[PDB]
C-alpha cells in the first residue's frame, strides 16, 4: 500500500493553464446556483435545494452551513467535497484560532485558511481540487460586515453581491442592476429571492429554498443567560415559514 | 516521500537528464579561469539584455566560498546558490573540525560530490550548473584553478571557460596561453581573461567582470573602470 | 514509463545491461596479475590539452594492499572508492588484519544492485581491483555493475577492451615479470589508445607484497615508455 | 528492584605454553551459598582451535560464548573458510564486550589456542573489552589466590640464583605441557581449600597444533 | 507485452510475465544438477568462465553444517537468498537449538520470493536454487524457483540443457536412490547427470564443482583437484 | 522491573535411569496468603516434555500460553509433527531460555524459576534450570527456591553423580521426590499439601499424577514439647 | 503502479530548459501588470487587478500588493493562493531573523530565502512549482531602498525599475526610455502610473483597477515608512498626475 | 596510573608506567599504555582501559582513512580533536579518559594535545595524567629544558615516571619509553621498575631515605 502518489496531479500545461483547476471550475459550473448579497447591516446567502428524490428528506441536507456563530457558508458544485470542507473550517476556525486568541477568527481570516486547505489540494501529492466554490458571509467587530468568494484554485475575492454556479452570469448582471451601498438586510433578502427565482425551474417555496443571514446577535440562540458580553450568534438561518412569508411580499 | 528515479540510463548508455543539464550550462552566460605565475582571475559574462539592472544588489556571478577560495558558474541561477550554501557550510565545517581552510581541491572535490549524488538519488533532478572553482590553498602560493559539471566529474586546468559560446573561448586560450610562461603578473592575466572574453562578449562594457584571487586570503574584484581600461588599450593595440 | 528493476523477456535486467553500455564509453583501464605482483594502467584522456591532467585520478589506493582503477562514469566510482576504503579499515579495526581481496571485492560489489523505487540506478561505471593478501597471493579482479565479480589473470575494461583483451590472451603466461608486465601494459594502452602515448595522457601503478600499492611518476612511467619504443624496435 | 546481574562464582586459568596453551576451569556454579551444579562445564571449544571461557555471570558467559561461537561461524561465511586467528579473535570478541559498555557482560573473558607463528597465546579480557595477550592469567573467583602463585611458579618472581643473593634472577626457562598441568592443578586443589565458591571437578581444555584435548579431575566437593 | 512491464500486473490469460522473465534467465544459465539417495544427498554443477583469463563462476553456497545449495541464473540474486537461508539456519539453531529441517527451509525461500511477486517497486528473483540438506527425517533435495514454487525432489536439474540431465535421472531413478553409504558412487551418478547437459565443452579440473551432504557427512563442496578424481 | 504478585514455590526434579521425576505443589500464594489452592504449575508439552515453573503466577500463565502456541506453531507446514519433527525438550528449553535471557536484558524479566524436565529422542534424560535473570544450568537434580536449599541435598543422597543416575530406579526415585514434598510441606511457609507429580520415562511415556497428597506425617511428638526453656505443664 | 500517472513536474527538457518552469512563466505573463519603480528617495510599487467587477468590495481586497514587514513590501503576478502561501513563509522568516538577531532582516537575505524555496520545488519533490513572480520593494541601512524580482525558477535578480506579469516587453521599454538615476519618488510615481496606461489591455486606467504603494523615507526622520494607498487616495494620485 | 609527555628539541619524549589495579588488587603488571596510534602518533592511557584501548585503536582508522582520501598524513591537531569531539558526543554517559595525542608533523614541528572524558582539547609543552602525575610533574619541572639531548630528555622521562611509580602505590610495574621524531616514533624498550630502582638509586645516588 502507502499512498504511493506523492507527485502533483494539477500541473501547467504548455499553455500555462493549471488543467485540473479549470475542470474544477466547469464542475462548479455545472452546480446548483448559489448566491450572496451584502447589506449595511447584513449579508444574506442563499441557494435551491435541488432534491434527488421527493422520498429524500432534503433538510436532513444542509447545503447553507454555520462555521462559527458569526460566519455562515454557502456552496455551488460537488455537494460532498463542501461537506468535508465545512468540517475542516469548522475545525481550523478552533485549532488555528480559537484556541490561541480565545475568540472566534474574522471572516477574512477564516476565508483564509479555508483558501489556503484548497490551494494545497492543487499542488500537493497525489490528490485533485476540489470541486466547489465558497460563499462565506460573515460578521466580526473591526471589519464588520463581509462576503467573501473562494474558488478551486484557493483564490479570494471579496463581494458586495454575487452569484456562482449554473445561473451565475445572469444572476450576476440581475444583481448589479439591484445593488446600493444602502440597502438594508430585509432588502437584500427579497432581492436574494427575486435573483434565485431565475433560476429555479421547479417549485419555488420554503421547502426548496435554503437561505441564511448574518446579522443580529440572537440572544434566543445563545442557549444560556448571565454572560453580559456574550450575545449570541448573529448566523441565522432561516426557516421553510419565514421565506413563504416573505414570498408573499415578493 | 517522492522517490522516482529521473536519471536513469538509456539504450545506448547515456543518462539524459545528466546531459540535460549540460544543455542548461551551454545556456548559461560565458565564465572563464585563468591562472598566472601568482595569481587567478575569474572571468565573467554579463548579458546586456538586461539594464535597468541594480548593479550593487543584483547577486555577483562570483562568489566567495572562504576568505581564499571564489566560485563562479555558468547554467542555472537558482541551482547554483545550493551548491554555493553547501560549498561554505562545508568550508565552515572543515575549519572547524581540521582547524584549517579547505584546499581549492578538496572544496571542488565536495561540490563535485554533490552534483554527483544528484544523478543518482531517487526524485531528484541534476544540478544544471557547472562550476569553476578557484584560490590558494592556505600557506601555498601556488594558483588552483578546478572545474566541476552536473555528472559530478571535475578536474584541474591552466586554463577554462563554460558556458555559451565556450567553444570559441576556448579556442582562443588554447593558441594564447603557454604553458612553459603563464601570465606573470596580475596585469598580464588580467589582460588574457579580458581579451578572451571580447572574443565571445559583444561590448567591453557592464558585460565583462572580473574578479583577481592572490595568495593569502587577498581577494578584489576589479570596477568597471579598470576593466574599461583593459577593453581600451587591448583594441588600441588590435588597431595594427 | 517502465520499473528501474525491470527484467527484459531474455532475463536480464535493462538498467544493469544499460550502464554497461556506458562503460563502454570510458577510457582504457588494463590490469595484469603475476607472482612479482599486479600491475594497473590507465588511459587518461585528457579532453583539451589546457586540462593539467596529473589531476585525473582514474587509479586509486584502497588500502596499502589494494589498488583500483576504473573505467567508465568515474564520478560514479567516488562512493564505490569511499565504501571500499571504510570497508578495508574497518575490517582491520574489527580483526586486526588485512582483508582479503574477494571480501573486498564482494564488498563492493553488494552495493551494485542496491537500487530501484537505496539508489537510483545502477553504477555506470566498472572497477579493476588488484591486490595482495596471505592466503591467495597476487589477485585482479573486475567488478561490474551487475553484482558479478570475475577474477582474472589479466583484464581490460573500457573503450579499447575487446581488442585488448584479445592481446592480453596471446601475450599472458604464468610466469611474467613484473617489469615484463609493465612494458606489456604500456604496449596494449598504446595499442587501443587514440592519442600518442606519453607519461602524461597514461598513467602505470602496482601492488606489491613488499611496496604496497604504489602510482609510478611521470618520471619512471616516461623510461618504461623509452624502454618500450626500444625493444619494439629492437625487432 | 530488579537487578540484572548474578555471581555464578566459578574459577578459570590461562596458561600459555611455549608451543601449546591451556584453559582451565573448575565446573562448579553457584548461586550464594548454594551449589546448582556440580558438572556445569564452563570452558568451551569454539572451534578454528580456539578456546574461551567467560567467568562471572553465567548468563552473559554463555551469551558472549554464544554470539563469538556465532562470529567464527560468520567469518568463515564471508572470508572463503578463513581460519580466524587468535589475535583477530581476541580484537573481535573486544567489539562484542564493548558493544554493551553501557550495560556490560558482566565476566572475565579469557581465550587461548595458539598464534600465527604456532607459539602459545592467551588473552584476558575486562567486562568492557580492554583486552592483552599474557603468558598466565588467572580468573574468577579464586584469581587473586591463583595468580601470586603463578607469579612465582610461572615466572619466577622474587626467586634468584642462591649464592649470588640477589644479584642473578632465577633464569626463565620454558614449561612443558605436563609441568603446567601440575601447576594447574595444584592451583585449583589450593583454591578448592581455602574458596568456597572453588570445587567439585576441574575440566582441562589443552590447545596444541594437533587439536584440542580435555582432562578432568575430581575436586573436594564441601 | 503491455502487461510485462512490471510484476504487479496479471496478463489476460493470468500469467506474469516479468515472473517469466525471471524464469527465463535461469534457463540462459549454467547447468548445476542435484540428486539424493536415503543416506547422502549431492549436488553436481557446471562452473562457467567469461574467458580463458577469467576464473570459474563458482555455482555452490554452504548454508549450515547440515544444508547447501546450488545456483543458477543471477548470483547475486543466490548471494541474497543463500545469506537469508544462513540465517534462518542460524536462528533456528540460536533460539531453538535445533537444525533447520530442509522442508521448512524451502517455505522459507517459497515466501521470501512470493513476496517479490505481488508487490510494486521490487522484481522478481533473476536464480534458480538446488537445495540439498540432511536433517532427522533423512536426505533431501529441493529445486526452488523464483515464481516461489519449491518442490521436493529425488533428482533433478535446472539451467541450460538440463532436460538431458532431469531424462537421465528420470531413467536412473530406481538406481541412484539406492546408492546408500556410498558418497563416491552416488557423485558419479551425478556426474554422468550433468554430463547428459554438456555439448562442445567437457569436464575439467576448474570446470567441474561438487558438494555433498549426508549421514555423518557436512555439507562439504569440492572444486579444483578434489574433483579430479570423477573426471 | 516489577515484583512478583501470585507465586508458586518450589519445583523439584531428579534424573533416574530411564528418564526423569518432576513435581510442584498446587498452591497460589499471595504474600503470606495462601489464596489459590487449585494450580497446576507442572505444564506438560507434548509426551515428552514438563515445564515446571515457580515465581510469577501471571508469567507463568504467560509461559503456558507460549508453550501452547510453540506446539501450535511446530505443526504447520510439518507432516512430521507427531514423530521425528515433535517438539523436544531440549528445543522447548532453549526457547524458553532466549525468552528469559531477552527479558531480563530489556529489563523486563519474567519473574519465574524453570526446570525444564523430558526425555529426548534418543532415550537421554533432559533436565535442565533457567530463571528470570536467563542463568541456566543443568544436574542430575535440580530444585527452585526452598527446593534447592532442602530437596536438593535429600535428591542428592540418591543421585550424588552422574554416574548413580543408571542405578536408580523409578521407585526409588519417586519416593525420594515424595519424601522431599513433605520435607518442604513441614518447613516451607509458602507450600501446601497438595501436589502433582510427573514421570517421564522413555519406556512408559509420560506419567502425569493429579491431587497427590503429603501423607505419614510426624506430628505426635508435639504433645510432649511444653513452653519454650524452663515451663513444665 | 503510480508511476504511469506522474507527469515528472522536476525534470529537463532536450533543450536545458524546465517544463513546468517555463509554462509558470507562461501562466504568470497572463496575470495583471506590477511594476517597480526605485528612486533615491523612496520606491514606488504600482500593480493593475484583474477585470474586475463592480461588485467587488475594493477597499477590503487584497490581490497585488503585500506587506512582509514594516521595511519590505511584494508585488505579485500569478497565482494569488501560491503567492499567499509563499508570503507567510516569507513573514515568518523576517520574524525569525529579528528574533535571532534584533535587527529587520536586509532585504536580499529574505528575497534569496523565498528564492530558495521556490527552487527546490523545481529541483527535487516532484511538485508543480508556484506560479508566482514578485517584485520585492525594501529598505535597509546597508544598501537602502531596493527592487528585487523573483520567479517560479527560483532566480532573483535586483533592478532600479522593472516590470512583471503582462506585457513586461512593452513596460519594460517604457520605463527604460523614461528613467533616470537622480529620479525622485513624486516622479516615479508617475512613470508607473504612465507605463501602467499604456500597457493595459484595458481600455481606460481606473483607481478601482489598480493597487499602489509607496516606500517612503518620507517618515518623521531617519526611519521608514510603507504606504498601501486607499481606493480613494488612488483615485486622486491618478487626477495628480493627469490619467483620468 | 602515570603517563607523561614532553616537547623537546629532539621531538616528544612519551614515558608511561605499567600498572592496572581494581581496588586494591593489582590486577596486571604489563598494561600497554601507550597505543601506537600510527607510525607517526602515538595516544597514552589513563582512567578508563577499555576506554581508551577502544577509542585510540578507532582513531588510528579515521587517521588512515584521512589520509588515504586527502593523500597526506594527519596533523596532531586534526586526530587529537576527532578524539575528542567524539568523547565530547559520549559526555556524561560515563566514559573514563585522560590521553596525550603526541605527534611529529612538518606543519606542526612536535605537538602534543591533552584530550579528556569530559572534552578538554589542550595545546601544550609538557602534560602529566594518571594517579602520579603529581610526582612526574615535580621531576619533570624542576629538570626541562628545551635544549636537553634525546638521551638526557629519555632518562628525564624515565626517572619521572619511576618517581611516580614508587611513591604512587596505583602505579608501577614497568616503564615504557618512546622518542617521537618527524619520521615517526622508536621505542626506547621496556623497563621493570624494581629492577630500575635499585639501578637508579645506587648511580644517581638519589632515594637515600630507602635502604638497599
Ligand atoms: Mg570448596
Amino acid at each position: 500500500m502507502t499512498d504511493r502518489y506523492s507527485f502533483s496531479l494539477t500541473t501547467f500545461s504548455p499553455s500555462g493553464k493549471l488543467g485540473q483547476i479549470d475542470y474544477a471550475l466547469t464542475a462548479v459550473k455545472q452546480g446548483v446556483t448559489s448566491l450572496g448579497i451584502k447589506a449595511t447591516n447584513g449579508v444574506v446567502i442563499a441557494t435551491e435545494k435541488k432534491s434527488s428524490s421527493p422520498l429524500a428528506m432534503s433538510e436532513t441536507l444542509s447545503k447553507v452551513s454555520l462555521l462559527t456563530p458569526d460566519i455562515g457558508a454557502v456552496y455551488s458544485g460537488m455537494g460532498p467535497d463542501y461537506r468535508v470542507l465545512v468540517d475542516k473550517s469548522r475545525k481550523v476556525a478552533h485549532t488555528s484560532y480559537k484556541r490561541i486568541y480565545g475568540e472566534y477568527p474574522p471572516t477574512k481570516l477564516l476565508v483564509s485558511e479555508v483558501a489556503k486547505i484548497m490551494q494545497e489540494a492543487t499542488q500537493s501529492g497525489g490528490v485533485r481540487p476540489f470541486g466547489v466554490s465558497l460563499l462565506i458571509a460573515g460578521h466580526d467587530e473591526f471589519n464588520g460586515f463581509s462576503l467573501y468568494q473562494v474558488d478551486p484554485s484557493g483564490s479570494y475575492f471579496p463581494w458586495k453581491a454575487t452569484a456562482i454556479g449554473k445561473g451565475s452570469v445572469a444572476a450576476k448582471t440581475f444583481l448589479e442592476k439591484r445593488w446600493n451601498d444602502e440597502l438594508e438586510l430585509e432588502d437584500a433578502i427579497h432581492i436574494a429571492l427575486l435573483t434565485l427565482k431565475e433560476s429555479v425551474e421547479g417549485e419555488f417555496n420554503g421547502d426548496t429554498i435554503e437561505l441564511a443571514i448574518i446579522g443580529d446577535e440572537n440572544p434566543d440562540l445563545l442557549g444560556y443567560t448571565g454572560i453580559p458580553t456574550d450575545k449570541g450568534p448573529r448566523f441565522r438561518k432561516l426557516t421553510s415559514q419565514e421565506i413563504n412569508d416573505r414570498l408573499e411580499a415578493l | 516521500g517522492y522517490d522516482r528515479a529521473l536519471s536513469i540510463f538509456s539504450p545506448d548508455g547515456h543518462i539524459f537528464q545528466v546531459e540535460y543539464a549540460l544543455e542548461a550550462v551551454k545556456r548559461g552566460t560565458c565564465a572563464v579561469g585563468v591562472k598566472g605565475k601568482n595569481c587567478v582571475v575569474l572571468g565573467c559574462e554579463r548579458r546586456s539584455t538586461l539594464k535597468l539592472q541594480d548593479t550593487r544588489i543584483t547577486p555577483s556571478k562570483v562568489s566567495k566560498i572562504d576568505s581564499h577560495v571564489v566560485l563562479s558558474f555558468s547554467g542555472l541561477n537558482a541551482d547554483s546558490r545550493i551548491l554555493i550554501e553547501k560549498a561554505r557550510v562545508e568550508a565552515q565545517s572543515h575549519r572547524l573540525t581540521l582547524e584549517d581552510p579547505v584546499t581549492v581541491e578538496y572544496l571542488t572535490r565536495y561540490v563535485a560530490g554533490v552534483q554527483q549524488r544528484y544523478t543518482q538519488s531517487g526524485g531528484v533532478r541534476p544540478f544544471g550548473v557547472s562550476t569553476l572553482i578557484a584560490g590558494f590553498d592556505p600557506r601555498d602560493d601556488e594558483p588552483k584553478l578546478y572545474q566541476t559539471e552536473p555528472s559530478g566529474i571535475y578536474s584541474s586546468w591552466s586554463a577554462q571557460t563554460i558556458g555559451r559560446n565556450s567553444k570559441t573561448v576556448r579556442e582562443f586560450l588554447e593558441k594564447n596561453y603557454d604553458r612553459k610562461e603563464p601570465p606573470a603578473t596580475v596585469e598580464e592575466c588580467v589582460k588574457l581573461t579580458v581579451r578572451s572574453l571580447l572574443e565571445v562578449v559583444q561590448t567591453g562594457a557592464k558585460n565583462i567582470e572580473i574578479t583577481v584571487v592572490k595568495p593569502d586570503s587577498d581577494i578584489v574584484a576589479l570596477s568597471s573602470e579598470e576593466i574599461n581600461q583593459y577593453v581600451t588599450q587591448i583594441e588600441q593595440e588590435k588597431q595594427e | 514509463d517502465r520499473g528501474v528493476s525491470t527484467f527484459s523477456p531474455e532475463g536480464r535486467l535493462f538498467q544493469v545491461e544499460y550502464s554497461l553500455e556506458a562503460i563502454k564509453l570510458g577510457s582504457t583501464a588494463i590490469g595484469i596479475a603475476t607472482k612479482e605482483g599486479v600491475v594497473l594502467g590507465v588511459e587518461k584522456r585528457a579532453t583539451s590539452p589546457l586540462l593539467e591532467s596529473d589531476s585525473i585520478e582514474k587509479i586509486v589506493e584502497i588500502d596499502r594492499h589494494i589498488g583500483c582503477a576504473m573505467s567508465g562514469l568515474t564520478a560514479d566510482a567516488r562512493s564505490m572508492i569511499e565504501h571500499a576504503r571504510t570497508a578495508a579499515v574497518t575490517h582491520n579495526l574489527y580483526y586486526d588484519e588485512d582483508i582479503n581481496v574477494e571480501s573486498l571485492t564482494q564488498s563492493v560489489c553488494d552495493l551494485a544492485l542496491r537500487f530501484g523505487e537505496l539508489m537510483s540506478r545502477p553504477f555506470g561505471v566498472a572497477l579493476l581491483i588488484a591486490g595482495h593478501d596471505a592466503d591467495d597471493g597476487y589477485q585482479l579482479f573486475h567488478a561490474e555493475p551487475s553484482g558479478t565479480f570475475y577474477r582474472y589473470n589479466a583484464k581490460a575494461i573500457g573503450s579499447g577492451s575487446e581488442g585488448a583483451q584479445a592481446e592480453l590472451l596471446n601475450e599472458w603466461h604464468s610466469s611474467l615479470t613484473l617489469k615484463e608486465a609493465e612494458l606489456l601494459v604500456l604496449k596494449i594502452l598504446k595499442q587501443v589508445m587514440e592519442e600518442k602515448l606519453d607519461e602524461n595522457n597514461a598513467q602505470l601503478s602496482c601492488i606489491t607484497k613488499q611496496d604496497g600499492f604504489k602510482i609510478y611518476d611521470n618520471e619512471k612511467t616516461a623510461e618504461l615508455i623509452k624502454e618500450l619504443k626500444e625493444k619494439e624496435a629492437a625487432e | 528492584q530488579f537487578n540484572p546481574y548474578g555471581d555464578n562464582g566459578g574459577t578459570i586459568l590461562g596458561i600459555a605454553g611455549e608451543d601449546f596453551a591451556v584453559l582451565a576451569g573448575d565446573t562448579r556454579n553457584i548461586t550464594d551459598y548454594s551449589i546448582n551444579s556440580r558438572y556445569e562445564p564452563k570452558v568451551f571449544d569454539c572451534g578454528d582451535n580456539i578456546v574461551m571461557s567467560a567467568n562471572g555471570f553465567a548468563a552473559d558467559g554463555d551469551a558472549l560464548v554464544k554470539r563469538f561461537k556465532n562470529s567464527v561461524k560468520w567469518y568463515h561465511f564471508d572470508h572463503n573458510d578463513k581460519k580466524l586467528s587468535i589475535n583477530s579473535a581476541a580484537r573481535n570478541i573486544q567489539h562484542l564486550l564493548y558493544g554493551k559498555r553501557f550495560f556490560p557482560y558482566y565476566v572475565h573473558t579469557i581465550i587461548a589456542g595458539l598464534d600465527e607463528d604456532g607459539k602459545g597465546a592467551v588473552y584476558s579480557f575486562d567486562p568492557v573489552g580492554s583486552y592483552e595477550r599474557e603468558q598466565c592469567r588467572a580468573g574468577g573467583a579464586a584469581a587473586s589466590l591463583i595468580m601470586p602463585f603463578l607469579d612465582n611458579q610461572v615466572n619466577f618472581k622474587n626467586q634468584y640464583e642462591p649464592g649470588t643473593n640477589g644479584k642473578v634472577k632465577k633464569p626463565l626457562k620454558y614449561l612443558s605441557v605436563e609441568e603446567v598441568i601440575k601447576l594447574v592443578r595444584d592451583s585449583f586443589t589450593s583454591a578448592t581449600e581455602r574458596h568456597i565458591q572453588v570445587g567439585d571437578g576441574l575440566e582441562i581444555l589443552i590447545v596444541t597444533k594437533d587439536g584440542v584435548r580435555k582432562e578432568f579431575y575430581e575436586l573436594k566437593r564441601d | 507485452n503491455n502487461y510485462d512491464g512490471d510484476t504487479v500486473t496479471f496478463s489476460p490469460t493470468g500469467r506474469l510475465f516479468q515472473v517469466e522473465y525471471a524464469l527465463e534467465a535461469i534457463k540462459q544459465g549454467s547447468v548445476t544438477v542435484g540428486l539424493r539417495s536415503n543416506t547422502h544427498a549431492v549436488l553436481v554443477a557446471l562452473k562457467r568462465n567469461a574467458d580463458e583469463l577469467s576464473s570459474y563462476q563458482k555455482k555452490i553456497i554452504k548454508c549450515d553444517e547440515h544444508m547447501g545449495l546450488s545456483l543458477a541464473g543471477l548470483a547475486p540474486d543466490a548471494r541474497v537468498l543463500s545469506n537469508y537461508l544462513r540465517q534462518q539456519c542460524n536462528y533456528s539453531s540460536l533460539v531453538f537449538n535445533r537444525k533447520l529441517a530442509v522442508e521448512r527451509a524451502g517455505h522459507l525461500l517459497c515466501d521470501k520470493a512470493q513476496k517479490n511477486t505481488q508487490s510494486y517497486g521490487g522484481r522478481p528473483y533473476g536464480v534458480g536454487l538446488l537445495i540439498i540438506g540432511y536433517d532427522k527425517s533423512g536426505a533431501h533435495l529441493l529445486e526452488f524457483q523464483p515464481s516461489g514454487n519449491v518442490t521436493e525432489l529425488y533428482g533433478t536439474a535446472i539451467g541450460a540443457r538440463s532436460q538431458g540431465a532431469k531424462t537421465y535421472l528420470e531413467r536412473t531413478l530406481d538406481t541412484f536412490i539406492k546408492i546408500d553409504g556410498n558418497p563416491d558412487e552416488l557423485i558419479k551418478a551425478g556426474v554422468e547427470a550433468i554430463s547428459q547437459s554438456l555439448r562442445d565443452e567437457s569436464l575439467t579440473v576448474d570446470n567441474l564443482s561438487i558438494a555433498i551432504v549426508g549421514k555423518d557427512t557436512p555439507f562439504t563442496i569440492y572444486d579444483g583437484e578434489a574433483v579430479a578424481k570423477y573426471i | 522491573t516489577q515484583q512478583p504478585i501470585v507465586t508458586g514455590t518450589s519445583v523439584i526434579s531428579m534424573k533416574y535411569d530411564n528418564g526423569v521425576i518432576i513435581a510442584a505443589d498446587n498452591l497460589g500464594s499471595y504474600g503470606s496468603l495462601l489464596r489459590f489452592n487449585g494450580v497446576e504449575r507442572l505444564i506438560p508439552v507434548g509426551d515428552n516434555t514438563v515445564v515446571g515453573i515457580s515465581g510469577d503466577i501471571s508469567d507463568m500463565q504467560h509461559i503456558e500460553r507460549l508453550l501452547k502456541d510453540l506446539v501450535t506453531e511446530n505443526a504447520y507446514d510439518n507432516p512430521l509433527a507427531d514423530a521425528e519433527e515433535a517438539l523436544e525438550p531440549s528445543y522447548i528449553f532453549e526457547y524458553l531460555a532466549t525468552v528469559m535471557y531477552q527479558r531480563r536484558s530489556k529489563m523486563n524479566p519474567l519473574w519465574n524459576a524453570i526446570i525444564v524436565a523430558g526425555v529426548q529422542s534418543n532415550g537421554d534424560q533432559f533436565l535442565r534450570y533457567v530463571n528470570l535473570l536467563g542463568v541456566t544450568y543443568s544436574s542430575p537434580t535440580l530444585a527452585t527456591g526452598f527446593g534447592a536449599h532442602m530437596a536438593n541435598p535429600l535428591l542428592r543422597k540418591v543421585v550424588d553423580r552422574e554416574s548413580d543416575i543408571p542405578k536408580t530406579t523409578v521407585q526409588v526415585a519417586e519416593e525420594a521426590i515424595v519424601n522431599a514434598m513433605r520435607v518442604l510441606y513441614y518447613r516451607d511457609a509458602r507450600s501446601s499439601r497438595n501436589f502433582s507429580l510427573a514421570i517421564i520415562d522413555k519406556n512408559t511415556g509420560l506419567t502425569f499424577k493429579k491431587n497427590l497428597q503429603v501423607e505419614n506425617m510426624k506430628w505426635d511428638f508435639a504433645k510432649d514439647i511444653k513452653g519454650y526453656g524452663t515451663q513444665k505443664i | 503502479g503510480s508511476r504511469r500517472y506522474d507527469s515528472r513536474t522536476t525534470i529537463f527538457s532536450p533543450e536545458g530548459r524546465l517544463y513546468q518552469v517555463e509554462y509558470a512563466l507562461e501562466s504568470i505573463s497572463h496575470a495583471g501588470t506590477a511594476i517597480g519603480i526605485m528612486a533615491s528617495d523612496g520606491i514606488v510599487l504600482a500593480a493593475e487587478r484583474k477585470v474586475t467587477s463592480t461588485l467587488l468590495e475594493q477597499d477590503t481586497s487584497t490581490e497585488k500588493l503585500y506587506k512582509l514587514n514594516d521595511k519590505i513590501a511584494v508585488a505579485v503576478a500569478g497565482l494569488t493562493a501560491d503567492a499567499e502561501i509563499l508570503i507567510n513563509t516569507a513573514r515568518i522568516h523576517a520574524q525569525n531573523y529579528l528574533k535571532t538577531y534584533n535587527e529587520d532582516i536586509p532585504v536580499e537575505i529574505l528575497v534569496r530565502r523565498l528564492s530558495d524555496i521556490k527552487q527546490g520545488y523545481t529541483q527535487h519533490g516532484g511538485l508543480r512549482p508556484f506560479g508566482v513572480s514578485f517584485i520585492y520593494a525594501g529598505y535597509d541601512d546597508r544598501y537602502g531602498y531596493q527592487l528585487y524580482t523573483s520567479n517560479p525558477s527560483g532566480n532573483y535578480t535586483g533592478w532600479k525599475a522593472i516590470s512583471v506579469g503582462a506585457n513586461t516587453s512593452a513596460a519594460q521599454t517604457l520605463l527604460q526610455m523614461d528613467y533616470k538615476d537622480d529620479m525622485k519618488v513624486d516622479d516615479a510615481i508617475e512613470l508607473a502610473l504612465k507605463t501602467l496606461s499604456k500597457t493595459t489591455d484595458s481600455s481606460a486606467l481606473t483607481y478601482d483597477r489598480l493597487e499602489f504603494a509607496t516606500i517612503r523615507k518620507g517618515a518623521n526622520d531617519g526611519e521608514v515608512y510603507q504606504k498601501i494607498f486607499k481606493p480613494q487616495e488612488i483615485k486622486d494620485i491618478l487626477v495628480k498626475t493627469g490619467i483620468t | 596510573t602515570t603517563t607523561l609527555a614532553f616537547r623537546f628539541q629532539g621531538g616528544i619524549i612519551v614515558a608511561v608506567d605499567s600498572r592496572a589495579t581494581a581496588g586494591n588488587w593489582v590486577a596486571s603488571q604489563t598494561v600497554k599504555k601507550v597505543i601506537e596510534i600510527n607510525p607517526f602518533l602515538l595516544g597514552t592511557m589513563a582512567g578508563g582501559v577499555a576506554d581508551c584501548q577502544f577509542w585510540e585503536t578507532w582513531l588510528g582508522s579515521q587517521c588512515r582513512l584521512h589520509e588515504l582520501r586527502e593523500k597526506e598524513r594527519i596533523s596532531v591537531a586534526a586526530a587529537s580533536k576527532i578524539l575528542s569531539n567524539l568523547v565530547y558526543q559520549y559526555k556524561g554517559a560515563g566514559l573514563s579518559m585522560g590521553t596525550m595525542i603526541c605527534g611529529y608533523t612538518r606543519k606542526e614541528g612536535p605537538t602534543i594535545y591533552y584530550v579528556d572524558s569530559d572534552g578538554t582539547r589542550l595545546k601544550g609543552d609538557i602534560f602529566c595524567v594518571g594517579s602520579g602525575q603529581t610526582f612526574a610533574y615535580g621531576v619533570l619541572d624542576s629538570n626541562y629544558k628545551w635544549d636537553l639531548s634525546v638521551e638526557d630528555a629519555l632518562y628525564l622521562g624515565k626517572r619521572s615516571i619511576l618517581a611516580a611509580a614508587h611513591r604512587d602505590a596505583y602505579s608501577g610495574g614497568s616503564v615504557n619509553l618512546y622518542h617521537v621524531t618527524e619520521d615517526g616514533w622508536i621505542y626506547h624498550g621496556n623497563h621493570d621498575v624494581g629492577e630500575l630502582f635499585w639501578k637508579v638509586k645506587e648511580e644517581e645516588g638519589s632515594f637515600n631515605n630507602v635502604i638497599g
